[PDB]
């Protein structure tokens, strides 16, 4: 009744992102205004 | 119309294998002879060749004249007899008939009313469990 084959395959990209991560060391300002500049 | 034997002569398969084999992928389609009797024994004696266009899936025969200018071949030594049949070649597909096979095979059966298809699947046909 049917002779063809279907062959599935990955022909498709894919991802999974849980990029998750620690340090965030950005940015610690500790002289907000120097702390009497003097 | 039950218990009709079919008797084949050794000479004949293995010539149905070999070139329904050689030909692996692409199917494969010759022709048999032989001769019917009253009921029975349709038995069959050798086979030949059509040239022809095969696929994995689908043949037909090119030239309509290398069966008909081969018998009148021959005769001249006559070791065969008329045509009886005409097989073909399933390579790894399970042994059956298909809608175009019908439609050649039913040409045959009204033109001539014992007429036969034969049917083999070469790949999974180890050197036990023949499938034809």
């Amino acid at each position: 009744g049917g002779k063809h084959t279907f062959n599935n395959e990955n022909v498709s990209a894919r991802l999974g992102g849980a990029s998750i991560a620690v340090q965030a060391p950005a940015q610690p300002p500790p002289y907000s205004h120097h702390h009497h500049h003097h | 119309d039950t218990k009709e034997t079919v008797y084949i002569s050794s000479i004949a398969l293995l010539k149905m294998l070999k070139h329904g084999r050689a030909g692996v992928p692409m199917e494969v389609m010759g022709l048999m002879l032989g001769e019917f009797v009253d009921d029975y024994t349709v038995n069959v004696v050798d086979v030949f060749a059509m040239p022809q266009s095969g696929t994995g899936v689908s043949v037909e025969a090119v030239d309509d004249v290398f069966q008909a200018k081969m018998m009148d071949m021959l005769k001249q030594t006559g070791r065969d007899q008329m045509v009886v049949g005409w097989y073909h070649s399933h390579p790894g597909f399970g042994c059956w008939l298909s809608s175009v096979d019908v439609n050649t095979q039913k040409s045959f059966e009204q033109l001539n009313s014992r007429a036969v298809a034969v049917v083999v699947d070469p790949i999974q046909s180890v050197k036990g469990k023949v499938v034809i």
